[PDB]
RNA sequence: GAAGCCAGAGGAAACUCUGGUGGAGGCUCGCUGACGUGCAAGAUCGUCAAAUCUGAGCAUGGGGGCGAAAG
């Protein structure tokens, strides 16, 4: 599940959490 | 809309090319041999300007007949072992014929 | 807000890692540092003092040469003088030994230090090995093991007064006392830090009380 | 290494025998003289130059 | 115009040869003629036109050099065919070989003499010559710059080998591509290795007088025998190409992984873990010892490199047929999981990690760890047989880890941990509870192997730190992990 | 006793019902074992026989192990 969901590359672009 | 590219290369793929090519490499005959026996009664016949019945009649007919050994005969086999000769799949489904051949003979025995 | 803080500021100190500059970096790790002892946000740091050892200057010998200390509060970048030199070294050394400390110090406490400072402890042991198989620089060796040394210490410490503590998975009242009666200076690591600021501080006493006597001398 | 087994498996090397050598334990290759007789003892042709 | 005139000859001449094509045997040297212009207009509109023709004029099959009153007709167009199609593909040649820049006014010549060998490639590949029109494709995908006629000839390769179920065209393209290759001394752009990857070879009362009615019988039998000796003798040579084509395709792999060639170890190690399984046994076993030295030559970027080769080495062993041979091939994956735990600390230290379908070549050295820990914690197969021991090991240097390692990934190392918890559960509640730590020795943390380190004489208390790390992704991971470990 | 077709009644149509006509069916009446898969501690799914009756003529395949078959 989770492993999955984060394994998948996609999830590390590197977007700083000011710019939501 | 708006209508890396730039001497023969010698392969072995005979049962008695191999024997003679152990013949080599075991130190049996050596080159001086290998030139003696060259010089033999197939030798010295003309190949060049023969017309391609006459050279495929004494193909067929004039084998010279020496010894194999088992050892080049599996080195051959090996060298002209395919790639995808054994894959698991193939050996597996092999196994699985040759268990239900003996159930299916054990049964007609029943 | 201390997220998009440290978010950008981790992101500023690895822009360009670059030997050039070091000290851009070391400034904002000593500014975090400085915010982690304020609040109680944990801020992993060790990969970033770990990087700056693991840079390419560390490895190859020094270059012997006469020139002035770098003044690691007004820097922005490095004179291109400050290449290869062994002064140079020797300061990026220090501050690295430093921060290392603060921020060990800073973490001296809690119930899994000794795991905290199990990586870096065998980095460092490597890094011995690998500079004593590198360079010539002995100060920073000797620094490095009296600072992995300290490290090992308290890991022992904690460790030594875990044993008895009940941590159930419904039940963590004894882990949320730990020792909440106890002091940074009484830990190994806090002795080891309040000498070292003793040190840093008789230093700094004697250099700027020193500059003062030759500007007075060239008056 | 593992990776020219591997290599010279899916292609033999030209004179591959499948033998190993005494004298070095490599596996036993034979030379480009050693395929030219070959050639010459098996069609027989110019069993000596000259 | 000039252009106008020969607007009028070529529409003509098309016309003529798809109405009456056997009459009209000269147009296709009247076409190269008129083609002969240098108007550039007229040039590009006569190498379409020559594109449509020879299109809907080549027959479904080859035919033989004559050498040596209808069928003296059906010789003489064939034969006229023929040339002027060799005569198109030299044009088509040397129009690509030219020189791409001129004044913008529209696409230019080499754009449209792509575009036109791409339809080609893609409608008659049966056809003579198919050699030379594939040296085209891939001098032009041999220059490393991606341009739109490299992405245009890309997709043409593509679908050739997605569609060729004969497998002449798929060998004549791999031969090429591995020269290509070799002789370019492995500096390509990855993408000509995932064509590797796409190919598919290695995945009403009618009368009927007396006479009519027998001959019709003849036939039928004639080709009934027929097609049976076309289902052997198809089956016999399918498995030969796929033989030859797999043997060109591992050479190229195995010389470049010799070779070590950075940017392509991804595309090659996704290639030889999608093929171990139709190459024999023997090199299967091979292959493993391979990408073991390997791990042991980076042990002598390599991080990357280490994560790669496990991640291969794993996903080899949990393909079926592999699964199945595991104990008969003896295939032990021991290494590969202590090298794993083994790197796991260098890899919490490496400042590296986070810099960044498929299965295998993944960008980012973080999900290639959480790929490997999947494989040895949460496997395909055998889920519920996985040793305790390792189990507790895993878990203990993966806080470890995720206390030392940066906000996502420690995310995603969370995750990886409550699903483990999630999957095992009563396996490793002991790692939390501390009434239940055993006390048969002590915990060794710079241990050399997973069960030499007693993961059971210690206890997680890593918690006191990710419940106060910096971001509330994690610390909701961790508050999600305590919450599943009390709902066990 | 199914398709197909016809008529009446509702539904915009697709349809639904009724009454029929029709007479196709791996549909009815007369006097289990053997394995395989399993990814667990065994579930489910698949495969193999039981193969119109009968006069006069006619041909073929046969054991075992090895092996991917070719042998």
């Amino acid at each position: 599940n989770k492993a999955a969901e984060m394994s998948v590359d996609d999830f590390f672009k590197g977007g700083f959490e000011i710019l939501s | 809309p708006g209508l890396w590219e730039e001497r023969p290369n010698i392969d072995i793929i005979t049962a008695e090319a191999m024997t003679l090519a152990h013949q080599l490499a075991t130190g049996e005959k050596t080159k001086a041999d290998l030139i003696d026996e060259g010089y033999n009664k197939y030798a010295f016949k003309q190949k060049e300007g023969l017309p391609d019945w006459f050279l495929e009649d004494e193909a067929k007919h004039d084998k010279p007949i020496k010894p194999i050994t088992k050892e080049a005969a599996q080195a051959i086999k090996e060298k002209l072992r395919a790639l995808n000769a054994r894959p698991i799949k193939k050996v597996a489904e092999a196994r699985a014929r040759r268990k239900l051949r003996q159930a299916k003979k054990l049964e007609k025995l029943k | 807000l201390i997220y998009p803080l440290v978010q950008v500021t981790l992101g500023a100190m690895r822009l360009i890692p670059t030997a050039i500059y070091f000290p851009l970096r070391f400034h904002l790790i000593r500014s975090l540092l400085r915010l982690s002892r304020a609040t109680d946000t944990y801020i992993p740091l060790a990969s970033a003092l770990l990087e700056v050892l693991q840079s390419a200057e560390m490895k190859k010998p020094p270059k012997s040469s006469t020139l002035k200390p770098l003044d690691f509060a007004t820097a922005y970048k490095t004179p291109k003088s400050y290449l290869r030199t062994r002064v140079y070294q020797d300061g990026v050394g220090e501050q690295v030994v430093e921060l290392l400390s603060e921020f060990f110090v800073l973490w001296s406490r809690n119930i899994a230090f000794p795991e905290f400072a199990l990586p870096t402890i065998v980095a460092l042991k490597r890094w011995m090995k690998e500079m004593r198989k590198g360079n010539k620089n002995a100060k920073l060796g000797s620094s490095l093991v009296v600072l992995v040394q300290k490290l090992e210490m308290n890991a022992k410490f904690i460790e030594e007064r875990r044993a008895k503590v009940d941590f159930a998975p419904k039940d963590r009242a004894q882990v949320d006392a730990f020792l909440k009666d106890l002091e940074w200076e009484k830990t190994p690591l806090g002795a080891y830090v309040v000498a070292q600021r003793k040190l840093r501080e008789e230093r700094k006493r004697l250099m700027e009380e020193a500059r003062r006597e030759e500007e007075r001398k060239r008056r | 290494d593992a990776l020219q087994n591997l290599l010279d498996s899916i292609e033999v090397p030209e004179g591959w025998t499948g033998l190993t050598d005494p004298n070095t334990g490599k596996p036993l290759n034979l030379s480009r003289d050693e395929l030219e007789l070959i050639r010459k003892v098996q069609q027989g042709l110019i069993p000596d130059d000259v | 115009e000039q252009i106008r005139q020969a607007q009028e000859e070529l529409a003509k001449i098309a016309t003529q040869l798809n109405e009456n094509p056997e009459e009209y045997p000269g147009h296709f040297k009247a076409l190269a003629r008129i083609g002969e212009t240098p108007i550039l207009a007229i040039q590009k509109l006569c190498i379409v036109t020559q594109m449509a023709v020879y299109k809907d004029v080549i027959p479904g099959y080859r035919i033989r050099p004559l050498g040596e009153k209808e069928v003296k007709r059906l010789r003489t167009y064939e034969q006229a065919l023929v040339a002027g199609y060799h005569g198109y593909l030299k044009t088509l040649a040397t129009y690509a070989a030219s020189s791409i820049p001129e004044d913008r006014k529209g696409e230019p010549i080499s754009s449209i003499a792509f575009t036109c060998a791409c339809e080609l490639v893609n409608a008659v590949p049966h056809f003579n010559f198919r050699g030379d029109l594939l040296r085209i494709l891939v001098k032009k995908l041999s220059t490393r710059k991606i341009d739109r006629d490299f992405v245009k000839c890309r997709e043409a390769l593509e679908k050739l080998f997605q569609d060729d179920e004969e497998g002449n065209a798929s060998q004549e393209a791999v031969s090429l591509l591995s020269k290509m290759m070799k002789a370019r001394e492995y500096r390509v752009d990855e993408s000509v290795l995932n064509l590797f990857l796409h190919l598919r070879l290695l995945s009403k009362w009618e009368f009927r007088t007396k006479k009519q009615r027998k001959l019709l019988k003849a036939e039928k039998e004639a080709q009934k025998v027929m097609e049976q000796a076309d289902a052997t003798v198809s089956h016999e040579e399918r498995e030969r190409i796929q033989s030859e084509i797999l043997k060109m395709v591992f050479a190229t792999y195995f010389r470049i992984l010799k070779a070590r060639v950075p940017h392509l170890m991804g595309a090659v190690l996704e290639g030889l873990a999608k093929y171990a399984h139709l190459i024999n046994q023997d090199f299967f076993g091979d292959l493993l010892e391979a990408l073991k030295d390997l791990i042991r030559d980076t042990d002598r970027d390599t991080s990357r490199e280490s994560l790669l080769c496990t991640v291969t080495a794993f996903a080899l062993l949990e393909g079926q047929d592999a699964h199945n041979a595991r104990s008969d091939l003896h295939l032990d994956l021991s290494f590969f999981i202590t090298n794993l735990y083994r790197s796991l600390l260098s890899l919490s230290l490496n400042p590296d990690l986070e810099l960044g379908n498929n299965k295998i070549n993944l960008q980012t050295t973080t999900v290639l760890l959480l790929r490997c820990l999947t494989s040895v914690l949460l496997p395909p197969w055998n889920i519920r047989s996985v040793p305790p021991i390792r189990l507790a090991a895993f878990c203990k240097q993966l806080m470890t880890l995720a206390l030392q390692v940066p906000e996502k990934s420690s995310q995603a190392i969370l995750g990886l941990l409550q699903d483990v918890v999630h999957t095992h559960g009563r396996k490793v509640a002991a790692l939390w509870n501390t009434e239940e730590r055993k006390g048969d020795g002590t915990y060794k943390p710079l241990s050399e192997t997973v069960e030499g380190s007693n993961p059971f004489t210690t206890t997680i208390w890593e918690g006191e730190l990710l419940r106060k790390h910096y971001c509330p992704k994690v610390r909701e991971g961790l508050k999600a992990m305590e919450k599943e470990l009390r709902s066990i």
